């Protein structure tokens, strides 16, 4: 539980696209070299009130949250404490960070998970189950659905070099974990693209938040 | 005459001024119509002065009481003499001088 | 001359544009190591007081302001027994560990 | 019958920055001292745990003299005169005005870190008004499990039924310290050793001990096992439970050992319910 | 025939702040003074232990002249005139009026801290803001196991049968006067060395020794073992019980040593029962 | 005369100069008509001096106090004597000297 920490920063600035994974990751790596080589690090989605043009308006509860092992914080704290970064032509500022624990919950949820070479929902469930066994985890797999009930896919736009690649993923809800296995899931996660702002798992209330709108 | 006696007298005055400072402190601390404890404070001071077991004991107390007294001009005038007198001399004679000061501050008020 | 040579030779090997507050906070970490060492050993204050004051001033003035290379950084890393290469190249963990080992502190960052 | 409930409860592994000291020049040093084998161990003040218990009591009804504002951070007295007959807080923890000066039923000892405190300083930058300046300071943290000892003079309580909320509060202890608890460190126990006896003599004060900082298994001290096996600590008076029971049940000769006949439960809530049944039987509740 | 029971008793390891001297300005100074090898050791007043034993006699029924109110924190006399024939308290502990003035059957020595005392002063706060003169307070504590020496003149007892409740109280000693709210130190013995003989010459004085400073070994002094081996301190009159028994049995050639002929019991209650049987035999109870 | 008393007096002067520097710092910190906290600062200094548990405690404290005092000219001329005196002598004696020094700063201003 407390053996892993979620670094939270009060984030303020211009409104941000809702598929801003690579943008914020690249900006952070620009203002933090060691972030580009760490392994067990991941970033929580940035909350807020969205807009009509697929952009998110940052609010008071909007904050940049980073999942990290407690034995690697001193490699990231110098480059982010009070620091500011630019996403394109927009200015973003981070305050003094605060530490939040990894709490267990009965059910978990992930906004976007991607595993290479899996586009259909059924094989995605099978692959998430395979990674699920690889971690010694027990639970049941469900996919978050749209208003239509269709499983909801989310897309990440990595704008590497001149080109840009498309990676599509699903929202995965897993329940009945038992708190120890729940903590293992939130800390490991599924998908691997945790630096890419996808694989972090969260308690199940945010799943309802995303399913309402 | 006999500069040691001069140092002893100025030490008596220093201790008197320190107790004056502590009296001002306790008078500031008390509130409402309650009688400010002065006789109680003097008896407490005498009892703690009698209670002592050599060197560190009662010398720590002497220094702490002088600090509690605050600004004291007589000690300001003569630094090295009083500092050496406190560091040197058997502690019992310093106790004698301090108790005599207890009884010799009352001239001030 | 060796510090300046290390400074020139290290820039192409960083692989990025240095961040000013990275250097500022490395200087602050060295200042904290110096303060802990002084806390452990009082004599080191005589050897490091001027550099302590200079580093404190450099950490109180605006961080975006550049630091005088030969006047400040080279003597600072010299007294810290740390090469300019080590100061500008190693991460915060390695720098902290080497500083603690150099001043025989028991800290672990 | 003069009944007493002593116990050593152990918390879960995690980071701790709870009860920082005078903060000599820049580091919020963790409260440390000397312990077994002469190695430095980090401590948590028992008064902090008592304050946490009082806050828990104030949270769930339980009329209490000292109300925590949670906004202005000011304790307000519901009544000027202390009345332990009506208030849970005055009845349990006592008071001192300087009236009645209640002795207080609950007694506590400071929590001692299972593993010695070696290193683990953390980088903390505090802000500054000097043109948006950030000065780096240090903060000590410790990754360990805190065990502490407590005793309840059940007969001393003005209302005998007030013991029951206390065990719940120990099980559901709120955040200790609050603002200075940098990493949110839970103090809900993960393994309990309870002795509900009727005589003043009390062992099991600090039964939990593992040492070997490389791991966090939180074994049981050989001294406590020997004391149980010898004949002291009547097994019918011994309540044991938590993750430590999982380790104990795997041990060889456990069935033959006198530790088996001691009241033992894998789940902590089973302990709490069975023990509370025992208390309500013994206190005529 | 005159009979004397002498005993050196060692308490359990823990954090203790039992006795305080003068309260310099903010610290409650632990009662400390020089001891063996010329380093400062903390002390526990023998008067506190006598008060604890008297309170024990009060709690478990019995007749006592001084009654501890536990609510007014005042001492009440059942009769203004003392009577050692009836009350256990006046017979055992004696009394001075300033009549008979007695002598007191129980004689005890001050409790020394096995472990030397270096530092370890506790911090103290009171909520937040609106801080008054009582906001800041320090408190000293020592992590050690206290050890005290007692001897009783059984023949001096008005009733010879009163010796058994005294030993029972020494076993189940209640709280010893100290800051038990934040420092709950159990004073129940964990090692005993008793001598039941008919001579005034009483050795078996402070013998428990610390193998390592700042630790909790508590081995037995080499001088005491040498005294036992040399011929003095008849093993048939020696009564050893407690945690020290394991260490004694792990000593080499223990069987050949005269110590093995002494009455040793790893369990404390078994040794207490055997001692009380012997005492009842030798007093015709 | 009596060189150890010379060391004691120069320690007194060093402590006084360091607390002069600290007083100048806190006077600089405050602004506008509020009375700068100095008697309160003296009380805090005394209380922190009283709070100590031998050796490392109060020695890190004295070193930190000397550092926060600033540049000490007397310490600059007397590095070796002051350092040797601090390393040796019982810490209670050094605390007593420091408390004297406390009570002794006033003639400076």
């Amino acid at each position: 539980s407390e053996e892993y920490v979620d670094l939270t920063f009060k984030l303020r600035g211009a409104p941000i696209p809702l598929d801003n994974g690579y943008l914020t990751y690249a900006a952070l790596s620009r203002i933090c070299p060691p972030l580009h080589e760490l392994k067990s690090i991941g970033i929580h989605p940035i909350a807020g009130i969205p807009t009509r043009n697929n952009l998110l308006e940052l609010t008071a509860q909007s904050r940049l949250k980073i999942r990290i092992y407690h034995q690697q914080i001193p490699l990231i704290y110098p480059y982010l404490a009070g620091q500011a970064f630019h996403i394109g032509q927009n200015f973003y500022q981070l305050d003094i960070p605060d530490y939040k624990p990894l709490i267990s919950s009965e059910s978990v949820y992930s906004r976007l998970v991607i595993i290479k070479g899996f586009q259909d929902s059924t094989n995605f469930i099978e692959a998430v189950q395979r990674q699920m066994d690889n971690l010694g985890i027990q639970g049941k797999i469900e996919l978050l659905t749209r208003q239509d009930g269709t499983p909801q896919r989310r897309q990440l736009t990595i704008n590497k070099e001149g080109k840009q690649f498309k990676v599509r993923g699903f929202g995965v809800k897993i329940s009945e974990l038992n708190p120890e296995d729940s903590l293992t899931l939130q800390e490991q996660g599924i998908g691997g693209k945790r630096k890419m702002m996808c694989g972090i798992f969260v308690p199940a209330t945010r799943s309802k938040e995303e399913e309402e709108t | 005459n006999s500069e040691e006696d001069k140092q002893y007298l100025i030490f008596i005055k220093v201790f008197q001024q320190a107790m004056k400072g502590n009296f001002a402190k306790i008078y500031a601390k008390t509130e409402e119509g309650k009688d400010p404890p002065i006789k109680k404070k003097v008896e407490r001071l005498r009892a703690e002065l009698n209670y002592c077991y050599d060197e560190l004991s009662f010398k720590e107390y002497l220094s702490d009481f002088l600090v509690r007294g605050g600004l004291n001009k007589y000690f300001n005038e003569h630094q090295e003499e009083i500092a050496l007198l406190i560091k040197k001399s058997p502690w019992q004679e310093i106790r004698i001088w301090s108790l005599l000061a207890i009884a010799s501050y009352k001239p001030k008020d | 001359i060796q510090g300046i040579s290390e400074l020139i030779a290290l820039t192409p090997q960083l692989g990025y544009k240095p961040i000013p507050i990275e250097l500022t906070r490395k200087l602050q970490l060295i200042l904290l190591v110096f303060e802990q060492a002084i806390g452990k050993d009082v004599k080191l204050l005589g050897d490091l007081g001027g550099i302590m004051e200079s580093l404190r001033i450099a950490s109180t003035t605006n961080q975006s302001q550049p630091y005088h290379l030969v006047k400040l950084i080279i003597p600072v890393c010299e007294k810290a027994k740390i090469s300019v290469f080590q100061l500008f190249g190693s991460d915060f963990k390695e720098l902290g560990k080497i500083l603690f080992g150099n001043f025989s502190l028991e800290l672990k960052l | 019958p003069n009944y007493y409930l002593y116990g050593t409860v152990l918390t879960r592994y995690g980071l701790a920055s709870l009860n920082h000291d005078i903060r000599r020049g820049n580091k919020t040093i963790l409260q440390k001292g000397y312990w077994n084998n002469g190695k430095i161990h980090s401590f948590v003040g028992s008064s902090a745990i008592r304050w946490a218990l009082r806050f828990y009591l104030q949270k769930q009804g339980y009329l209490v003299n000292r109300v925590w504002d949670e906004e202005e951070h000011i304790n307000r007295l519901t009544s000027e005169d202390f009345d332990p007959e009506k208030f849970y807080d005055d009845d349990i923890f006592g008071f001192a005005l300087l009236p009645n000066q209640r002795m207080g039923a609950l007694g506590m000892n400071m929590a001692v870190s299972l593993t010695p405190y070696d290193g683990a300083v953390k980088l903390g930058a505090k802000s500054g008004r000097e043109k948006d300046s950030t000065s780096l300071h240090f903060t000590e943290y410790h990754a360990t499990r805190y065990q502490y000892y407590f005793g309840i003079d059940a007969t001393h309580l003005k209302d005998f039924s007030r013991i029951l909320p206390m065990i719940d509060g120990i099980m559901n202890l709120p955040k200790v310290g609050g603002s200075s608890n940098i990493f949110n460190y839970p103090f809900c126990p993960d393994s309990l050793v309870f002795q509900w006896t009727n005589h003043f003599a009390s062992y099991i004060s600090y039964c939990f001990e593992y040492c070997d900082p490389k791991s966090k298994e939180a074994k049981l001290s050989q001294e406590f096992i020997d004391e149980v096996e010898c004949g002291q600590i009547d097994p019918s008076k011994l309540w044991i439970g938590g993750t430590i029971v999982k380790d104990l049940q795997q041990l060889d000769n456990f069935e033959s050992s006198p530790l088996n006949k001691a009241h033992i439960y894998r789940n902590r809530n089973e302990m709490i319910e069975a023990l509370k049944t025992v208390i309500k039987r013994d206190l005529g509740l």
